[PDB]
RNA sequence: CCGAGGGUAGGGCCCGUGACUGGGGCGGUCGUAACAAGGUAGCUGUACCGGAAGGUGCGGCUGGA
RNA sequence: GCUAAUCCCCCAUGUGGACCCGCCCCUUGGGGUGUGUCCAAAGGGCUUUGCCCGCUUCCGGAUGGGCCCGCGUCCCAUCAGCUAGUUGGUGGGGUAAUGGCCCACCAAGGCGACGACGGGUAGCCGGUCUGAGAGGAUGGCCGGCCACAGGGGCACUGAGACACGGGCCCCACUCCUCGGGAGGCAGCAGUUAGGAAUCUUCCGCAAUGGGCGCAAGCCUGACGGAGCGACGCCGCUUGGAGGAAGAAGCCCUUCGGGGUGUAAACUCCUGAACCCGGGACGAAACCCCCGACGAGGGGACUGACGGUACCGGGGUAAUAGCGCCGGCCAACUCCGUGCCAGCAGCCGCGGUAAUACGGAGGGCGCGAGCGUUACCCGGAUUCACUGGGCGUAAAGGGCGUGUAGGCGGCCUGGGGCGUCCCAUGUGAAAGACCACGGCUCAACCGUGGGGGAGCGUGGGAUACGCUCAGGCUAGACGG
């Protein structure tokens, strides 16, 4: 483009999108569970994946997985969600935090137990 | 604090000699003598053509492990060095060699950093008179770094003060043994320490 | 100083008041060319003694009403008449620009 | 969590005032404190951190069904019967494994049917309420 | 035609690629002072006023390398690189400290001003600043 | 639940009375004389104006008036006055 | 009215004032009118003052009011000696 | 006189939501339109038509011979 | 109904000032001059034929403001037209003062593709974060300006307000006991609600600063300090030397062995914590005497932090955790599982022998932290000024004509707008950079130095761009 061009239009600047809007722009946010129950995820890979609908405080309601070997979610549950999508999941843009609110840790998980919020055993 | 642990571990990693013990470091039951290659299950292994990163991270850990210094502080030095005038790489070991729980072990008072290191904060240093007890501290030309005159009475110090009689020190440096005074008289030219760390590698470690 | 502006007559259809049309140049900020930028301000004209086509001399002033802060400082140049065809032509270029 | 402690209370008939102290073997009140719940357990802030026997004996021995009708306020029944599952820790929120509906559990018909007004006239839900479905087979 | 300059810069840019001995080029005096440091800095030959059906040009004298061994004899270039900087487009115009430094040295940039066509190296002594014409190396 | 600023207030509205009655008095007295400088009366007009000049500077002497501002009062009534009588002349006495 | 007042700098238990005049109604750490001198309390350093004397008697002469302890660091490096 | 605002009436913009509905994206039934001259060269603007891809008319392109 | 004054008014004096008109200088309402007119004032205190503290009018100073102008200041053109106090005039009101600020009348204008009007979003700057730089992003804490004080209107008093802790009125809410009244935490703490999340209902006016006062002094949630929180940065500790061809355990194993590993034990040395003693800097002024209440000299009172730091004597070996180990990317093996459970940032890994899941052993990385989520810049030369493209990758308008605009041949001259040069004013402080110095170091903090981009003013240069003037024929048009 001409010199002239840009003097006239200009560079048009670049807007990021958010890959997380329900947040609110929270590093995190509280919600209760809707619904608990497994998904199948997409194709090249085969499994139940636990996943939660959650409504947020924020006033949205989106679907949120649940890490981690066995859990204790149910219905009510109040849990604490944080970005992160699941790519197998389509409509899963979000994840459980374990160990906050009525979600529990992992039992008997002794690597990386803080991604998974169980306490350090004796 | 300080790395704290098992230290012949580190040597053997290296794949060089790294002086952390003192007396221990010269008998044949040095780690290295007798085992020089990496520590764990893996070590008499056929190696694996290291990587390009592979090479200046480990030639970092050397330079690190050596003076015995966080990853920050020796980090905040490295930048402190690029700020500075002229050579990063010298001025870089230059304000590395100028730590005081260095100096220290320099003279002698000490054979480890690490036991320098306790010399130094369990109070038995001085400098220019009053005592520090700060192992950190950039030591600047014109120093006397003494033992605490009211501490002198000291085996640990006496004998490895014994002991340093004749050595010829550092270039940098004078050393009144039995009075146990110690001067620091220049900061490093380029040559006056040999030491296995390619410096010019570690400026490119931290270019990435 | 008082600011002092060179300019042309565009408009002399008010009671002692004139347009006073005045065109600046600047490099642009990031892409550097030279490029003109202009401005109407109203000069304070108590004898009427300008008419359009005078390219005039606006002095920084003491308020005469709101938006007139300028007196016209002297003439300049009279009958300019081509400057005012210009800036004429393309406030009339407007009309097809509606919708 | 650490908490703290800003002033202390004694209520009285007609009364209430303030005290500087409360020695062991005493009661009153305490201003200041935000995450205590009932059934917790205080120590200094500095001292052997210990937790007192909890209390846990008695089991919730009526059930009763509820059902959010038509339909979206379940999600506004979640927030405020969670409001009151630590504070009246008797009745129990559970969900039936198979066909699961809301259970309500409760220590007796009127500690369920005084629940019940607490949802319909203070949290409104748009529900009505019946008996739990069978776990039948065949 | 619109830039000269850019077309003098240009028709000697062809002409060497081709290794040409000669080259014309419109005459003006501003075309001649650039010119004229063209030679000075050894960059041509020099170049001299001529005449085609009667329209004053400027012969320009090209310079090369010596010839060369291997599969490409080509001589290697006396211009190596020419180019306009300050444009009909957009205007260069360059104060005394901003003044480039082409490429450490080896090159040079001319430029227009108030004391006359100058270099980088020689703008610089005499301290001041103008239109940067273009730079060679 | 209590102040010393209620002193002021009290204290403002005694001295927006002595404010008030003082500019009331500016204004009667000095619409009077135009109105009298207008059918002129030219005597007893200045024979007015020179009471009002009084007290548009006695107010001015307080917080009643700023001074470029009775100033400005005095100049208007005069050029009024002046104007006026230049209908049907005769300009005694003395004021201006 | 125009003052000549510490201003405070340093640090928690390092005071460090400037000795500065400013308008009274001003913060006393807020934009002043001109520096004409420092004042080290601790006296940790050996100047741990020093005055302008030259322009401190322009603005003494003006109007400028010193504090308290303001002439008393003003007095003692010789605003007024005769 | 003006005046907070209250009221009456009629407009404008934006948000949420709505039985039903349009296609869109993601995770078995029917044919085989395209890719090899893909077994009717293909694509095309348009027009009409047909369960469906599509077919055909008129002109155009070669990114077909 | 009584009463004092530094409360209010009248008269006088008029240096002087204010106003009208005339003249003179000056040039927007600046400074003189004369005639006419108008205007001042307060007393208290002692050591008492005299000073202190106040009053009045005028002028200059100084500091703090008001108003005005140039240029700079985000997104949407799927917002393209906007405006009747609207634009100008005359007259008047108003103000400290200009102004359509307001009012009457008169004219019919004013703004807009250089983006008016409308919609969205936002307090602005010093700076800050990032970046090779250009740029981008950002305005928390500190400093400067603005705006607001439950939502709105209004004015009062005053040098100053249309006034957070002043007044009036309407609204909404709350609250005290049937007429009415009360409240305004976006002060310091604190409660409650919301939330992923953000503190003590602390100490002291000792310091500095503010208001009042002759002074003593009083007030001051400004402020100086304390508390809580790894939230951040910085410093420090959990030991130091010795110590087997190398215990036990656990892991691997070709059953020979290898690894954890000098690691531990154990030897000696040092001595965080704690214990005792001493114990601050920050504080010398205001005040008292001499001198003269001045200058100058002497002397006295005062510490919240705090019996804290720090100095000295004694003195116990005295917390380690988190991430990761397919590739990017540093770190490898056993078992378990068998497209299940699960991992995941991307490519992808799991279907019986998985360095990619889960445990273990070992290892790599940081270390009172390690990781994660969110956001900003970077890598993105992926909006390309620096510094990209458009035959087939995304991209030449279907083709002309032309408006605005951008751009433009050769020679000489005038001007000097750009451009360039020098001088000067500004560019606050803090920060940044370099230098030394103070806290034992560092963070933090002080003292000097360097100043730049921008704009104001003065002078200078004329090659290129501009403009004006005069000529040319290579562009372009015509015969
Ligand atoms: S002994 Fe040999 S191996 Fe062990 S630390 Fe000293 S040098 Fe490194
Ligand atoms: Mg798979
Ligand atoms: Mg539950
Ligand atoms: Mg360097
Ligand atoms: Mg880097
Ligand atoms: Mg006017
Ligand atoms: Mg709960
Ligand atoms: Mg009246
Ligand atoms: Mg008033
Ligand atoms: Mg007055
Ligand atoms: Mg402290
Ligand atoms: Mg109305
Ligand atoms: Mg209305
Ligand atoms: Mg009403
Ligand atoms: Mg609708
Ligand atoms: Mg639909
Ligand atoms: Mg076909
Ligand atoms: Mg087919
Ligand atoms: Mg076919
Ligand atoms: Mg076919
Ligand atoms: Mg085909
Ligand atoms: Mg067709
Ligand atoms: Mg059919
Ligand atoms: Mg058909
Ligand atoms: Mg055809
Ligand atoms: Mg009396
Ligand atoms: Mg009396
Ligand atoms: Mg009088
Ligand atoms: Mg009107
Ligand atoms: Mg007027
Ligand atoms: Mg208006
Ligand atoms: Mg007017
Ligand atoms: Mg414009
Ligand atoms: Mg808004
Ligand atoms: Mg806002
Ligand atoms: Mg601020
Ligand atoms: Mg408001
Ligand atoms: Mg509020
Ligand atoms: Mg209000
Ligand atoms: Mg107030
Ligand atoms: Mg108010
Ligand atoms: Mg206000
Ligand atoms: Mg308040
Ligand atoms: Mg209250
Ligand atoms: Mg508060
Ligand atoms: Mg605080
Ligand atoms: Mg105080
Ligand atoms: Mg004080
Ligand atoms: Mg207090
Ligand atoms: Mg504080
Ligand atoms: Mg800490
Ligand atoms: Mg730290
Ligand atoms: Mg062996
Ligand atoms: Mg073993
Ligand atoms: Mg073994
Ligand atoms: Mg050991
Ligand atoms: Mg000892
Ligand atoms: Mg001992
Ligand atoms: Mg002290
Ligand atoms: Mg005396
Ligand atoms: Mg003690
Ligand atoms: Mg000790
Ligand atoms: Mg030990
Ligand atoms: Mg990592
Ligand atoms: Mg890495
Ligand atoms: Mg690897
Ligand atoms: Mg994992
Ligand atoms: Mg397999
Ligand atoms: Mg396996
Ligand atoms: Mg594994
Ligand atoms: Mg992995
Ligand atoms: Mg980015
Ligand atoms: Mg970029
Ligand atoms: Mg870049
Ligand atoms: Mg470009
Ligand atoms: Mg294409
Ligand atoms: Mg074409
Ligand atoms: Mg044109
Ligand atoms: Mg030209
Ligand atoms: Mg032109
Ligand atoms: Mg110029
Ligand atoms: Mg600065
Ligand atoms: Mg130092
Ligand atoms: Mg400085
Ligand atoms: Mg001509």
């Amino acid at each position: 483009p001409t010199i002239n061009q840009l003097v006239r239009k200009g560079r048009e600047k670049v807007r990021k999108k958010s890959k997380v809007p329900a947040l609110k722009g929270a590093p995190f946010r509280r919600g209760v569970c809707t619904v608990v129950r497994t998904v199948t995820p997409k194709k090249p890979n085969s499994a139940l994946r636990k996943v939660a609908k959650v409504r947020l405080t924020s006033g949205y309601e989106v679907t949120a997985y649940i890490p981690g070997e066995g859990h204790n979610l149910q219905e009510h549950s109040v849990v604490l969600i944080r970005g992160g999508r699941v790519k197998d999941l389509p409509g899963v843009r979000y994840h459980i935090v374990r160990g906050v609110y009525d979600a529990a840790g992992v039992k008997d998980r002794k690597k990386s137990r803080s991604k998974y919020g169980t306490k350090k055993p004796k | 604090g300080r790395y704290i642990g098992p230290v012949c571990r580190l040597c053997r990693r290296e794949g060089v000699k790294l002086y952390l013990k003192g007396e221990r470091c010269y008998s044949p039951k040095c780690a290295m003598e007798r085992r020089p290659y990496p520590p764990g299950q893996h070590g008499q292994k056929r190696a694996r053509r290291p990587s390009d990163y592979a090479v200046r991270l480990r030639e970092k850990q050397k330079l690190r492990r050596i003076y015995g210094i966080s990853e920050r502080q020796f980090r905040n030095l490295f930048e402190e060095a690029s700020k500075k005038k002229g050579v990063t790489g010298s001025v870089f070991l230059g304000l590395l060699e100028s730590r005081l729980d260095n100096v220290v072990y320099r003279l002698g008072f000490a054979v480890s950093r690490r036991q320098a290191r306790q010399l130094v904060r369990h109070g038995h240093i001085t400098v220019n008179g009053r005592r520090v007890d700060l192992p950190s501290y950039r030591v600047r030309p014109g120093d006397e770094i003494a033992v605490a005159e009211k501490s002198r009475n000291l085996e640990l110090i006496r004998q490895n003060l014994e002991a340093m009689k004749g050595r010829k020190v550092g270039p940098w440096l004078s050393l009144d043994v039995e009075g146990m005074k110690g001067k620091f008289l220049r900061l490093p030219d380029r040559e006056d320490l040999a030491l296995p760390v390619n410096e010019q590698l570690v400026i490119e470690f931290y270019s990435r | 100083p008082k600011k002092v502006l060179t300019g042309v007559v565009v408009s002399d259809k008010m009671q002692k008041t004139v347009t006073v049309l005045v065109e600046r140049q600047f490099p642009h900020p990031l892409y550097g060319k030279v490029i003109k930028r202009s401005k109407k301000y109203l000069a304070h004209d108590p004898e009427e003694k300008y008419k359009l086509g005078d390219v005039v001399e606006i002095i920084e002033s003491r308020p005469i009403s709101k938006r007139k802060r300028f007196r016209v400082l002297r003439l300049v140049e009279s009958g300019r008449m081509d400057l005012v065809e210009k800036y004429l032509i393309r406030r009339q270029n407007y009309e097809s620009l509606s919708k | 969590r650490k908490e703290r402690v800003a002033r202390l209370l004694r209520m009285h008939a007609n009364h209430r005032e303030e005290v500087e102290e409360l020695k062991a073997g005493d009661l009153g009140a305490v201003v200041g404190l935000k995450e205590t719940i009932t059934g917790d357990t205080l120590v200094g802030e500095d001292a052997p951190r210990v937790i007192l026997e909890s209390i846990e004996v008695p089991e919730p021995v009526i059930d009763v069904a509820i059902e959010p009708k038509t339909k979206a306020d379940q999600e506004k029944l979640s927030q405020a019967l969670a409001r009151l599952a630590e504070e009246d820790p008797t009745f129990r929120v559970s969900t039936h494994p198979e066909t699961g509906q809301t259970i309500i559990s409760g220590m007796g018909e009127l500690h369920l049917e005084i629940i019940v007004d607490r949802l319909k006239r203070e949290f409104k839900v748009d529900a009505n309420v019946g008996k739990p479905q069978v776990a039948y087979r065949e | 035609l619109t830039d000269p300059i850019a077309d003098m810069l240009t028709r000697i840019r062809n002409a060497t690629r081709v290794y040409k001995e000669s080259t014309d080029v419109p005459a003006s005096r501003f075309k001649e002072e650039i010119l004229r440091i063209l030679a000075r800095e050894g960059f041509i030959k020099g170049y001299e006023r001529v005449d085609v059906d009667g329209k004053p040009y400027l012969r320009v004298y090209l310079k090369y390398g010596p010839r060369r061994q291997g599969p490409d004899p080509r001589p290697e270039q006396v211009i190596h690189h020419i180019r306009r900087i300050s444009k009909p487009g957009r205007r260069v115009y360059v104060g005394v400290k901003e003044i480039p430094r082409v490429r450490r040295g080896l090159g040079i940039a001319i430029l227009s001003t108030s004391k006359g066509v100058l270099t980088d190296r020689e703008a610089r002594k005499l301290g001041v600043g103008g239109e940067l014409i273009c730079e060679v190396w | 639940r209590n102040l010393s600023a209620l002193k002021r207030h009290r204290q403002s509205l005694k001295r927006r009375l002595r404010n008030k009655a003082k500019k009331s008095a500016i204004k009667t007295l000095s619409k009077k004389a135009i109105q009298l400088a207008q059918e002129g009366k030219a005597e007893e007009a200045l024979k007015i104006m020179r009471k009002a000049e009084s007290l548009i500077d006695k107010a001015a002497k307080g917080s009643t008036l700023h001074k470029n501002a009775a100033a400005r009062r005095k100049s208007r009534l005069m050029r009024k006055v002046r104007q006026l009588l230049e209908a049907a002349g005769a300009p005694l006495i003395g004021g201006g | 009215m125009v003052k000549i007042r510490l201003a405070r700098f340093g640090s928690k238990h390092n005071p460090h004032y400037r000795i500065v005049v400013t308008d009274a109604r001003r913060k006393r750490d807020g934009k002043y009118i001109e520096k004409i001198g420092y004042y080290d309390p601790r006296k940790t350093t050996p100047d741990w003052l020093k005055v302008d004397v030259e322009r401190a008697r322009y603005w003494l002469s003006v109007g400028a009011q010193p504090t308290d302890t303001a002439r008393r660091l003003l007095r003692q490096a010789g605003v007024f000696r005769q």
